[PDB]
């Protein structure tokens, strides 16, 4: 008799239910979905292969050898789908564990789905919702954010990217949005800045809220960042399959051709 | 001029203290052949500093920061300042040499209204398209995502050095410390530990992110062999028409 | 330099700058353990890393580091040091010290208290001479209480005497008068400023002599009674009341008065009981006659050109009578050897009041070692800074020969080989000195720079010879940078092909004139011809090193190249001085007169904030006429304090912006220039 057989259903169990019921309370009490669920929206149905399901961080510091501060998939889920017919690579970001801060493994699941998007010749399509860099990592969170960026530069021209920014996004976090070719933002829920506006008020001495900081009206009316702008999630994904239809799958294939009347 | 003379100079002229300023172009013209460098845009956007110059015959380019104004901080003007010079220089087969010490980017609402993320974004991808050999050597400081962004290691960077007095972190040992040990509330000893593990260059050294930690009276030495080493460099990038610039 | 005799195993050196690092060095060749101290800006100087312990002792300010005693209190209990040493000046005057430290356990590398107290004071002093019977300067006995009291001594002394100040000193409170109204009128003058100066308002009358030779005698002594007088020396050019060129041997005396004036000092330090190394003045006249004139209880600053010409460490020595060992020498044991001189070089600019001060970094500093019968007595290294608070002292030059001629051409030498960027010197005057004919004769006075050059110092007036030789040094340089400009490498793809030009037609603009000059390369060596003269210059044309030497028809001279700009404009030092020149073709010489010259008048009088950060504080006072070595305020902004000090004349009109004052970009801090 072995135990390495419901260890398996607990693992996958605690993948699937993120990181508490509390928080994804917590989270629909805002307004704003899962990322699996966000995924299945996107993805048609039964077409979704995940992978680096099991993976965890390796962090020994600031008490996190513990088992309390240890969830599996840290707070991003990666794979393949497709999209009326032609392959994709997408990623989403959990806000639940740890406020979808990034970390190695994190930036390596990232890493090794952009690889296999660029080698494959698919497009990347991005949900983005962290609340930065992991503080307590180190440099770390800097490498993984350095590495991502490289691949950002490295597939532009080749892959097309898009991002898809649904929550407040801070940090270092917010340039890889920047290298992609499209942005896209959600009214009232979604949120790109560099620092706090606590931070503003230290510095420059003016009083300044977080909505017209870093707001999507502020983004996308005046400001030039953003691209377009959805009042909600299902909308939101719905105009991005909707625009994806449009994008040839690779720089080496001609722009699409659909039956016309 | 010889490629190994050495520059006693630059032992000292760091502060030790944090809070006090000093100005690059003299450690750019201390390492720099025959203390000659043509400036490019030297009134405007003073907060960084771009040129040519020489050393051991051979054209390099020199991009650095200037703490005397502005504290260092990256903005919108020099972000495209040093990314249009980086791009030239990668065009014609230039060398690069980089000096870091930034605190991060400059806040503010004029800043983020006008569009930082952009402009940054620009100086981070000319920084990372780069294919030309590229030295990077840390002064003083470099806090948070301006540390990735001025070519640092993970970049596809050749070699990077650090001076005794500089170090690498997330961001300000305040902060860090005030949103780590938020539930102690006790800050008395916590910053002390944390300035007395976190607050030198040692982290980023144990991890490979950078080569050695050298003496500042070496650094045209060090430079000079990379370069000299660095020349024969060819790597090869998935073909495409052109990439797509964030301008 | 015999170890084997046991001596003191720790010493302490209270003290900065050159001095601090000759202790070390003397301590370290007896095999002693050496432990100093540093302000807070000094952690980095030649002379903290050079020893082996340091202990910081407060502030930047010397009120409160090196002038602070318990500091120094603390500091010698924690290094359980065995010894002290104060150096000169700051407190190796100071009596309480020197009894404090006698008191618990500690000795005192120094003169007695009773010495001190003695010879602190100038009314006691020339009181114990007079019963020293020595000769002594004629004047009023006792303290002069009004100017009726002056004018009647001054009836029998008569006109040319000298109202003195009374204690103090530091080359100020000495008013010259001639007249009996003008005697009253001194005498209130200095009855004013006695309280500002010092605040003991006692007056001394003394007759003046005019043109006097200020000739110095060095005293050693012990606890066992015995005295030592090391020659002389003389110091005569001084700025300022301040000695900057100084000679060992005296060529104005003969042995008969050279003996008398040291049997005189050594009978006067007998009378006072000295021992440890100490010095006394004298003044004499043409006449040769000498009258005793105060007497220092500390180091010379001129012990190094003295040590020269006798072989003996004036340190070693007085660190052994601080032992208790008797001397190892005797009267006739001392002779002199050969001729040295030492010349002082500041931090200052010579260009006005013959010496101001200047603060600065310096990017480039080497001495010139390997010239013959050179040393160098330096506190300084390359990427130092001099500071506002402390002596703008750089270093001492020293150099001896066989004879006066060949230590002046060897000072000379060295003066021309000597490498200081970033801060500015008076190595010019110096050199302009030595090189005078009154100098060279030997009739000099206290008094030499004071009408040699009465409209003040203006530089080398170079003759039509050395004229002609600088424009072809010049053109030279210019040319070969010119050639070196056009040696690239080989590309195999486009190949270069080098003009074929011959003669190069220049014009020099020099002061207000412009000369034709006509250069010609024949490989290392240039012809150029200047107005008609026909010149050779010829060296290896290293464009990288800080020194080059050239050969100008025979004659071997040493250039430096400080500054060079694209638009011809070139600073070139040139026998000491630094010319100016500009230098362009002969078709953009013809061109340029087509150019309207511009002007530059602006307005220079509101000093809009460089940035909004706010002053945090102004050290200086409304209503300032100083013109440089003073900053104005510093602002503090993005947690960063940055200060827009102003190395030029800004007369202060009116202060806007005072400590604690919040200014945006853009608003008039202070009215300046
Ligand atoms: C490379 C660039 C750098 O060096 S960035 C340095 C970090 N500077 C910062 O200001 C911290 C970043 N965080 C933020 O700015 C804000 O929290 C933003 C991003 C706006 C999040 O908004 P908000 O929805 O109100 O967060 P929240 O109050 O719900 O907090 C919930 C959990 O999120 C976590 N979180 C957030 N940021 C990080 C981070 N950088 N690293 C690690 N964890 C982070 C918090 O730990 C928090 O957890 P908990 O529930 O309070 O226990
Ligand atoms: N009776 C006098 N007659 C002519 N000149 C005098 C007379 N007394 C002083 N002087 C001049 O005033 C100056 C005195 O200098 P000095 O005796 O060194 O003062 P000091 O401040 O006590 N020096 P020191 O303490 O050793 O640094 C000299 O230049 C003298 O020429
Ligand atoms: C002081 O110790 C740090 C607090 C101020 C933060 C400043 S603001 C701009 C720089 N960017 C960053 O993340 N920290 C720096
Ligand atoms: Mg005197």
């Amino acid at each position: 008799a072995t135990s390495v057989n419901e260890r398996i259903e607990n693992k996958r169990r605690t993948a699937l239910l993120g990181g508490g019921q509390r928080r994804i309370d917590a989270q629909h009490k805002r307004g704003k979905l899962t990322a699996r669920e966000r995924i299945s929206l996107l993805l048609d149905p039964g077409s979704f292969v995940e992978s680096d399901m099991f993976v965890e961080h390796r962090c020994a510091d600031f008490g996190m050898a513990a088992d309390k501060n240890k969830f599996p998939g840290d707070s991003v889920v990666t794979g393949r789908g497709r999209i009326n017919g032609r392959l994709v690579y997408v990623f989403s970001q959990d806000f639940t564990v740890f406020g979808g801060s990034l970390s190695g493994a994190h930036a390596q699941k990232i890493c090794k789905i952009m690889d296999q998007a660029i080698t494959v010749g698919a497009p990347v399509i991005g949900l983005n919702d962290s609340g930065g860099a992991r503080i307590q990592e180190g440099v770390e969170s800097l490498a993984g954010y350095a590495d991502i960026f490289l691949r950002n530069v490295t597939a532009s021209g080749v892959i097309p990217q898009i991002s898809l920014i649904m929550g407040p996004c801070a940090g270092g976090a917010v340039y890889s949005p920047a290298l992609t070719d499209f942005t896209f933002m959600v009214k009232d829920t979604s949120y790109l800045f560099i620092t706090g506006p606590d931070v503003v008020k230290s510095v420059t001495n003016e009083d300044v809220t977080q909505e017209e900081l870093g707001g999507a009206k502020t983004h996308t009316t005046m400001s030039g960042v953003a691209h377009r702008a959805f009042e909600n999630d299902v909308d939101a994904l719905c105009n991005l399959r909707d625009f994806f239809n449009y994008l040839p799958l690779s720089s080496q294939d001609p722009a699409p051709v659909r039956e016309c009347h | 001029d010889p490629s190994d003379r050495l520059v006693p100079e630059l032992d000292t002229i760091v502060p030790l203290e944090s809070t006090k300023a000093y100005n690059m172009v003299d450690i750019i013209h201390s390492v720099v052949d025959e203390r000659e460098f043509f400036e490019i845009m030297p009134n405007y956007a003073k907060n960084i500093i771009v040129g040519f110059a020489r050393m051991n015959g051979r054209t390099v380019g020199i991009v650095g920061n200037q703490p005397k104004v502005a504290s260092g901080c990256l903005d919108i003007n020099s972000s495209v300042k040093g990314a249009r010079f980086v791009r030239f220089c990668d065009a014609f087969n230039i060398p690069l040499i980089t000096f870091v010490d930034v605190p991060g980017f400059l806040p503010g609402t004029a800043q983020e209204y006008g569009g930082i993320i952009r402009h940054g974004a620009k100086l981070l991808y000319a920084f990372a398209e780069a294919t030309v050999p590229k030295v990077t050597v840390i002064t003083r400081k470099a806090y948070g995502g301006a540390y990735d962004v001025m070519s640092s290691k993970h970049l596809c960077g050749d070699t990077n050095y650090a001076w005794p007095t500089a170090e690498i972190a997330v961001m300000g040992a305040k902060g860090a410390v005030e949103i780590i040990f938020k539930g102690h509330e006790n800050v008395e000893a916590a910053q002390a530990e944390y300035i007395e593990k976190f607050a030198n260059p040692f982290p980023a050294a144990v991890r490979g992110f950078v080569d050695d930690i050298i003496q500042p009276s070496s650094t045209r030495a060090r430079i000079c062999c990379d370069l000299d080493v660095l020349a024969s460099k060819k790597v090869q990038r998935p073909w495409r028409k052109h990439a797509n610039i964030p301008l | 330099y015999d170890p084997n005799e046991k001596t003191f195993d720790k010493i302490l050196v209270a003290n900065r700058g050159e001095i601090a690092c000759r202790v070390i060095r003397t301590c370290k060749k007896m095999g002693i353990k050496t432990v100093a101290i540093h302000s807070d800006v000094d952690a980095s100087s030649v002379h903290v890393k050079m020893a082996d312990e340091a202990v910081c002792v407060g502030p930047a300010p010397t009120s409160k580091s090196y002038l602070n005693m318990d500091a120094i209190m603390e500091a010698i209990k924690k290094t359980r040091a065995q010894a002290v040493h104060p150096g000169y000046g700051f407190l190796s005057e100071n009596k309480e010290f020197a009894r404090c430290l006698a008191a618990e356990d500690v000795v005192f590398i120094g003169p007695d208290t009773h010495a001190i107290q003695a010879m602190g004071d100038k009314i006691e002093s020339k009181l114990l001479a007079k019963k020293a019977e020595v000769n002594t300067i004629p004047g009023f006995d006792g303290v002069v209480k009004d100017a009726e009291e002056a004018v009647r001594i001054a009836r029998e002394i008569g006109y040319p005497v000298m109202i003195k100040a009374s204690a103090g000193g530091g080359g100020k409170g000495m008013r010259i008068a001639w007249d009996d109204e003008e005697t009253r009128d001194g005498f209130r003058l200095s009855s004013q400023e006695a309280a500002s100066s010092f605040g003991d308002d006692r007056l001394l009358i003394e007759k003046f002599i005019d043109n006097p030779r200020h000739i110095e005698i060095q005293v050693l002594g012990d606890k066992h009674g015995n005295a030592l007088w090391l020659n002389e020396r003389e110091c005569s050019i001084q700025r300022r009341n301040q000695k900057v060129v100084e000679e060992a041997p005296s060529i104005f005396l003969d042995a008969e008065t050279r003996r008398a004036m040291g049997e005189q000092a050594v009978a006067l330090a007998r009378a006072v009981k000295y021992s440890s190394a100490g010095t006394v003045e004298f003044l004499v006249d043409s006449k040769k006659n000498f009258y005793f004139l105060e007497m220092n209880t500390r180091l010379q600053v001129e012990h190094p050109v003295t040590e020269c010409i006798t072989g003996l460490d004036l340190v070693q020595e007085m660190i052994r009578v601080a032992k208790g060992y008797p001397l190892r020498h005797k009267q006739a044991d001392i002779r002199i050897n050969g001729w040295a001189v030492e010349c002082r070089v500041y931090a200052e600019d010579p260009y006005k009041s013959f010496g101001l001060p200047s603060i600065g970094r310096l990017s480039q500093y080497q001495e010139p070692l390997h010239l013959p019968g050179v040393r160098v007595d330096s506190g300084i290294q390359p990427g130092s800074d001099i500071s506002i608070y402390y002596d703008p002292m750089i270093s001492k030059l020293i150099t001896y020969g066989s004879d006066r001629t060949e230590a002046l051409k060897r000072m000379a030498d060295a003066l021309d080989n000597y490498v200081i960027r970033g801060v500015t010197h008076n190595i010019a005057l110096l050199r302009e000195v030595i090189i005078n004919s009154r100098f060279v004769k030997g009739d000099i006075s206290t008094k030499f720079l004071s009408d040699v050059y009465p409209d003040g110092f203006k530089g080398h007036m170079l003759t039509k010879s050395e004229k002609n030789q600088l424009l072809a040094i010049a053109s030279s340089l210019f040319v070969a940078f010119q050639l070196r400009a056009q040696h690239f490498q080989e590309n195999s793809r486009m190949p270069v092909i080098k003009p074929d030009i011959a003669n190069w037609e220049l014009s020099v603009k020099l002061h207000d004139k412009v000369h034709t000059v006509v250069a010609s390369n024949n490989g290392s060596v240039f012809s150029v011809e200047v107005d008609g003269s026909k010149l050779n210059v010829t060296s290896t044309w290293n464009l990288a090193s800080p020194l080059l030497s050239v050969s100008v028809d025979g004659t071997q001279r040493t250039v430096q190249c400080l500054s060079r700009e694209a638009g011809g404009n070139m600073s070139i030092q040139f026998l000491g001085t630094v010319y100016k020149v500009n230098i362009l073709t002969r078709l953009a010489a013809e061109l340029n007169k087509f150019m309207l010259e511009k002007v530059t008048e602006d307005t220079s009088s509101v000093l809009r904030s460089p940035m909004p950060g706010v002053v945090v504080a102004v050290s200086v006072k409304p209503g300032d006429a100083v013109a440089e070595g003073q900053e104005i305020c510093v602002i503090e902004a993005m947690k960063m304090q940055n200060s827009m000090t102003a190395g030029k004349t800004g007369t202060v009109k009116s202060v806007h912006c005072q400590a604690g004052d919040t200014v945006g970009e853009g608003d008039l801090l202070v009215e300046l220039e």
